[PDB]
């Protein structure tokens, strides 16, 4: 591991000479800042709780509270990663990550040394952030009976070491698995819907670019006929549209002779109307409204959402 | 420095 | 592990002795994909998302960028682990073959490391395809009743990694029990149907090859007397002729005495009329359609084509 | 693990000490295919698929490839272990037989790597043949409701490694419920036959094959005793012999007798003929174990799903 | 694990340490005269157990010794009697297994601790196996709630107990049932004999109270054809309770209520002699009625009387 | 688990923690003259129970003590009370058992609980097992929808309520239980109860004298009649006089005003309420005010039935 | 689970992780007088929870405190309003349970729920169990198609409910409520003192409901109260609430409010909050909600109260 920021190093030869190899394994991007396209709510939670303490660090402070954690439940189409991904490439922050599989290991006792070390770390470098994905498969229930003895442990070093600079954030999938404890340390559990019709359309606008497109399409039809698609549909639409383009003419029957001008002039072509129609006439949305219901009821139950 | 399995358990309902 | 082009080699010693030799263990007979019959948008897609890219790597930039995934679904028989075998003959790049009985890993913190190890070799070897055998085992619901601490971190470790190009298959007898979550990594559902009234034709008229017909050319009446044959029966049907065509010489007496010319007297026999009524009486297709209408069902109401 | 034909060995190293030790647990010239009477087109799919691929084995290449699977079904008294320790004896094929019992452990992960390791060694050693009986467990379709997890691993290595180098096996099955079979298993089982009771005339000669050796009676009418069975399951019958057989010693009261001259008596009643009596008095007392709704359940589903 | 004759030794390394204790868990001199009635049964463990010691010569081909009995019928008869009759008359290792020394929570437990029942009683001696309320433990197998981990002990014991022509090391198993109908169709071939033992008739309940009331002083007022011709519909059970209801009786008829402590040891020195009369009886047929009304009576004589091999 | 008479131990090793804390958890004042009527009851725990205990030379052969008693009678009368009262009165350890100790998420967990509970009952005492509400536990064996647990506690209560073949080193055991519904159990579990008998409703002097007992200590007046209240209750339960008498215990707080009077001139008169006794006219109100539980003909029921299979 | 008085705390070490949550997802805005008519249940509400709080020493021997009463009757009356009446005006733990929480998914993963219950009832303060709907909990045992999962809950609320008996811990009253009476147990109706019938219509204690609910401000010269309390045949304790409801949305409707903006937006709405009521809406007030109450469950009712019932 290097150093930090002003000077220091840091002393883990307590620790053994792997769990510094498999915790450093997850510490110069253009990611998009402006290019996700719905969620007003959280980039104002993001922008006042990690750019505006370290812009201004007197105008958050102690009556007035900062935040330190962040419990993003929904559907498992929108864009729960995107905005991480984005907070990791757009700030100054060491950006972490943690995983499922970070934290497990064949012996004992080091199941439990290797959070202690990830917090300790995040505490020594740098004003940091850590994303804890999928975070239903690491916290469970404590007292069940259908459980190993191992993750127990792992939940109250977890616990333990929550108390600490560090701002903490995790998305779920399944946000009713989680820890009857657990929600009180998450100080916001948000609920992320579906795009309305207002939204599809600014997406096939903004996932529409760069590609020669004819002036005849109208985004309002195609924004109104796809009630039910979550936010990756959209986007696979567009991508089948664009191969639809290629689809049309004859280039399986025809090999090797001459195909880079017929690339060519398949490069030279433009989306019309007729591929949007294909595309959409043979698209299904990924998932039955279900799990977006009973996610929509947990957070109006539990959730601060 | 210990190991650690994994076992199978079989529960029932109705 | 063997090297990669432009000689570098994986760095891989912070694994156990017997992960790395399972993921190697688990990595050319010429077959040909037009030896197959039927499934037209199967060899689309497959040629879009294999072929395409190594002739021209100038057109999917953007937009138009690969397909990532694929999945077969439909009835047992009707060739899914035949296509994954074509692509694998007549390719340049790595196949893998990994299936359920590969991920045993009794030990604890092991079967997600074989997982992670997999597609970090699969992004090395830079072509690349994996083909998931089978995905119905590691690949139920996140939240069902009966499940492991194991099966439950397999199967987000899956939801991670899928997030230098791979190309993931898959096959399903049952499709509805796959996840939410998983089912929409996969980019393309596809449905598979049993052979029509001209597809049987050709696949007798192909499978019948090398034994001497001689009068049968009624294939119109032989593909219009199976009703409801799925595919891997009617080979069975030929065989079950040639069969016949033994059988209706009673060699259980013949004892030692030229065994070997009276049997060459049984390899200038012709396949007549009579064997084909005597295999036709006798054989039954395996299955009725119940699951092969619940399949049409789900592939109308989830599949993207 | 011993070693096979022309001198090979097996590396046998990232397999557990007692996954090897359960698989060479599973692992003559008694019997002989002649003892089974009735049965012809299980005779006759033996003789096409494990003779004679042994004698002229450039005959069968291409379409005419070997069988690779079979299934029988039946009643439950009618005879389809005798057949595998007929073709196990009157081969020389190294013969496996696996139960349900020894694919069984409480660790993770070792339910489905000992059938891996099975049909390893049997594509290793020899033209083998894998004997799996009470099929009807280990079937079972995969969308049941109440279906533990490693049940469906094991189903899920059964599927895999049972379809694909000129190293032949032969796996062959018994069940009495065949319809709870799984669904994309009874299409990798080639050849399902049905296997019905005795007829009219083939219990006569059971009656025969078992009362051959001791010592009778010559006016004991065998088409009485033929005819008046009328739904006898096979194995009945030969109960039926042994009762009749017994009955000689239950003829002279020998329950007082002890010690004193009754080791005498039994060598006295070791040349006494079994008469018409016994016969009489044995087909008084034996039934058998009727309700023939699993046969016509299983003709039922030999006859519209049954490829023989 | 102890030793047997001609000192061998068992080796179970293969099984581990709750299993072989479950199974070593399952492992007086009263006579097979006290039984009364059961000629059947009688004849069957006979020419069993009995003559396969002192002549083996005989029972070598046709000839051969049963492997197997289920014994049927309504409760309260005599199943579990025998049974520790021909266990404590013979010399043969007895196992008394029933259907909780089989069921553990793991997986692969309950269907291994049949198979190390089963080594053990081949590997020991010519022993016997009385597995008791076999209804419970062998059902129909293709039935609707059947859990998966009982599918897997049906086929152990459907398997294990019909297997070559050397090693012919004898093993009888005996079981009893009262509801045998439920017994699974492939089961019931195994077990090659399937006896019924009926309820007393007029002149065994006679023999029964005769031998039940030996051991205490009586009076010879009592006419015991009388109370053989009046119990009707009595099993064996209801006409030892309604003996025993007797001397309780006679217990009754002095006041002891009252007393409490004061010459009370020294109250039932005068009572320890007393006969018992007929009017302990006279109100004891009046105090005792039978357990239950005939339909299973019915059920299994219809039901071994068209499946039954005796 | 503590130790027992002559210093020994209980080697529990071969079950889990929960089976034993389960177990464990299922583990004064009174006297046999509270209970009234009842005299065939009182009788058989007499001749099964304490005399066994004082002249031990008696009861051998033919005269073994009895281990088994089952009451069958209509859900008012005193089914629980006896039990409790033989609980009291006793030097013998108690287990009250119901049918939510015997059960458990896992597979093959209720058999061994029941397997500890009579190996204990064995071990610590001549024990006494009072299994309440038989007719949840131990129900009919061949019946449509039943699951695959209960007939495996059916079955192991079948063999294990007789047993111990050696007739040497002869601990007692003594099994007890109650039923509102008789026709409800397995015929091979019902001949294994000995003298399964009746609790009739209460006659005139049953009731009589329960509403004189009752109705000691309440300071009441010398007018009350006590043949009218006898005669009056034709078809009262057991449990029901109880009731009456009590609503005729808190008619005189109803007669006069703690409902007007809101918080004041109410805590100081109820200093002076205490003496006030009770009169003809509460037990008029309290008799008009208070209803049966009726409905005869499940005590017909169960009168037939152990009028026909009955053993006293 | 908290804490209570004098600092102690629970032990459930013996149980599981989801019973507990699924007992502590268990745990007003009225007075006791806003509650009108039937002061029999207020009587025994009265010397039962109330007055054995100031007063210890006066309910012990013969005279203990009730500790059970059954509310039965027709639907819509005011069951659930005395209930939670009576658990905010004292201080009492307010447990709440209905079919849908003793319902999971594991065999004998019930029982435990209703063991944790009473343990919790009897661990906190003197507390209050309101078992709303006991026609699906508790019917027939020795019924016809009588499932074999609800006997077992069935038996342990006989056995927990009257369980040792002097020397009391703390006071534990447990409520009913229930619209079909004659379809119970006999075991649990027994354990059942003081049942109470409540009847629907209070023709005179309607006016009384309707001078405590109509308060509409305007029309000073509407009171036409007498025909509207005697047009009340078979009008329920709470169909008279949604008719004042009605009457006071339509006084607003009555007049044509359709597209009025543009000009004087803000007057529209503002000049409508004082028009006074008539009796056109109130008619149809009157014939839009009409009672769905028939005399087949009341006459019945009243004939299974009248035998089997103890005020
Ligand atoms: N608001 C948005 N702006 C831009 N793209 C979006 C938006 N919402 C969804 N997407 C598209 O949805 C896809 C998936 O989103 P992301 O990469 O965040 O994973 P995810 O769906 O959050 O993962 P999970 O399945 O765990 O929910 C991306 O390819 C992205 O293009
Ligand atoms: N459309 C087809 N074209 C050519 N051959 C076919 C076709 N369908 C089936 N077959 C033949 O049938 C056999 C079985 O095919 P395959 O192995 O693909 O079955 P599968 O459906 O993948 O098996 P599973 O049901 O386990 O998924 C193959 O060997 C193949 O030769
Ligand atoms: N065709 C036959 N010829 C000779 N003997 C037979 C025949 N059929 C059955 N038997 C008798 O059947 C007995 C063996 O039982 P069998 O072979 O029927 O096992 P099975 O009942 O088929 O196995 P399962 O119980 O799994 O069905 C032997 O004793 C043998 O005498
Ligand atoms: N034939 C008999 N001779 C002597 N005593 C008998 C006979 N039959 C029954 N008994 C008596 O009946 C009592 C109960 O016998 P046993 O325990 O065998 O009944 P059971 O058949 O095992 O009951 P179940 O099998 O229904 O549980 C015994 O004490 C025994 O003395
Ligand atoms: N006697 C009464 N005094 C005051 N308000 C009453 C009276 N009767 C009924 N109400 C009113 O009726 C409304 C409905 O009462 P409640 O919510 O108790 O219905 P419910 O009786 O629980 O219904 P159900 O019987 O179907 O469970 C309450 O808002 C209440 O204000
Ligand atoms: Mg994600
Ligand atoms: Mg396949
Ligand atoms: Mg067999
Ligand atoms: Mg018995
Ligand atoms: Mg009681």
């Amino acid at each position: 591991l290097p150093q930090n920021s002003a000077g220091d190093s840091f002393d883990a030869s307590a620790y053994d000479a792997y769990i510094v190899q498999a915790v450093r394994g997850t510490m110069e991007n253009t990611m998009s800042l402006d290019d996700i396209i719905g969620m007003h709510d959280v980039k104002q939670v993001l922008h006042e709780a990690v750019t505006l303490p370290l812009l201004v660090p007197e105008f958050f402070q102690g009556l007035r509270s900062p935040w330190k954690a962040m419990v993003l439940a929904g559907p498992p189409g929108t864009g729960k990663t995107l905005i991480a991904r984005a907070i990791a490439s757009e700030s100054s922050s060491t950006f972490f990550t943690v995983s499922s599989t970070d934290l497990s290991s064949k012996w004992r006792g080091d199941s439990e040394k290797i959070v202690r070390l990830l917090f300790e770390l995040a505490r020594f470098y740098a004003p940091s952030i850590i994303f804890i994905d999928q975070i239903d498969t690491l916290g469970g229930q404590r007292g069940n009976s259908g459980e190993h003895e191992a993750s127990r442990r792992v939940k109250s070093e977890f616990l333990v070491q929550m108390d600490g600079r560090v701002f903490v954030l995790a998305a779920t999938n399944i946000p009713w698995e989680l820890d009857e404890a657990l929600r009180r340390r998450f100080e916001k559990r948000i609920f992320i819907p579906l795009p309305d019709i207002d939204a599809r359309k600014k997406l096939i606008e903004k996932s529409m670019e760069g590609t020669p497109k004819s002036d005849e399409i109208n985004y309002d039809d195609l924004a109104a006929r796809t009630e039910g698609f979550s936010g990756a549909d959209v986007v696979s639409l567009c991508r089948t549209a664009a191969i639809n383009v290629l689809r049309r003419y004859d280039t399986k029957s025809l090999r090797g002779g001459e195909l880079t001008a017929a690339m060519e002039s398949l490069k030279a072509e433009l989306v019309r109307n007729i591929d949007f129609e294909a595309a959409l006439q043979a698209v299904s949305p990924s998932a039955g409204p279900d799990t977006m219901l009973k996610c929509k009821e947990w957070c109006d139950s539990f959730g601060a959402m | 420095e210990e190991e650690e399995e994994e076992e199978e358990e079989e529960e029932e309902e109705e």
